[PDB]
């Protein structure tokens, strides 16, 4: 019962900290498709030139 | 001796829906004859009661259903080994159980499950939680991650290892779940996973945050003191 209440009071404590690691981890998932977007553009224009 | 009672136990509870009290006194009659392990004849009837009882869980009253699980436990924790081949069943038909509405039934099923965790066969049993774990509704998936949980405290390193890819997928997304009762049962699943493989558990989490891998850490060295 009170386990219950200790562990959901955890979470609240960290809760800030939780949504900015969430945020964070969502936009690195960008990034990384960012970056192999431009990895895929740049072996194009690589083979379009010669 | 006993059977001229088995036969009466048999059409007794064949009678679905019906004669209540008769029922009743059958069941206790049955499971006072496990518990005083004074039933000499489960090598010839063990299938049929068992099949009969399963079946029992499904009655319109919530008095019969609670105590077919009491006497369902019995049995298993005096023949565990006469499951061998209904586990997957017994398993399924016990976590049903708990979302039944009335109190007293889901606390009956709750009773049977924690002693069918180690009344099966580990691997056996993992195999076939990690599914419900992953699909079911609240709150089968919860009672099936507590079960994992008592089945992992009872398994070797190497047992548990080759059983890791069916595991943590399930407790990972838990830790995720709208239910907390839910994710603090899966931080007390990868505990008791912890206490088995130790740091070899890390490389499974790259996947949670800072935070979520704090509350785990904490729970972890809260449990090894
Ligand atoms: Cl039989």
């Amino acid at each position: 019962h009170f386990e219950d209440l200790e562990f959901q009071q955890l979470e609240h404590e960290s809760r800030l900290d939780e949504e900015k690691e969430n945020l964070t981890q969502q936009l690195l998932r960008e990034v990384a498709e960012y970056q192999r977007n431009i990895v895929s553009r740049k072996e194009k224009i690589s083979a379009l030139k010669k | 001796d006993h059977s001229d009672l088995v036969a009466e136990l048999l059409k007794e509870l064949s009678n679905h829906n019906e004669r209540v009290e008769e029922r009743k006194i059958a069941l206790y009659e049955l499971m006072k004859l496990t518990q005083e392990e004074s039933f000499s004849v489960w090598d010839e009837h063990f299938k049929t009661i068992l099949l009969l009882l399963l079946e029992t869980l499904g009655d319109k009253e919530p008095t019969i259903r609670a105590l077919a699980l009491k006497v369902l436990r019995e049995i298993l924790r005096h023949q565990p080994a006469r499951f061998k081949n209904y586990a997957e069943l017994t398993v399924m038909k016990t976590l049903e159980a708990h979302k039944d509405p009335h109190k007293e039934v889901v606390r009956s099923a709750e009773e049977a499950a924690s002693v069918l965790a180690t009344s099966i066969s580990p691997e056996q049993c993992i195999k076939v939680l990690c599914p419900i774990i992953q699909t079911a509704d609240y709150p089968i998936n919860l009672a099936a991650i507590k079960m994992q949980t008592k089945v992992i405290e009872r398994v070797s390193k190497e047992t548990l290892n080759l059983l890791l890819p069916e595991i943590m997928p399930g407790l990972i997304q838990g830790y995720d779940n709208s239910e907390s009762s839910v994710r603090k049962a899966c931080v007390f699943c990868l505990v008791a996973v912890h206490a088995v493989i130790g740091d070899e558990l890390k490389p499974h989490l790259s996947q949670l945050t800072g935070s979520k891998m704090k509350l785990l850490n904490l729970y972890i060295k809260r449990a090894q003191t």
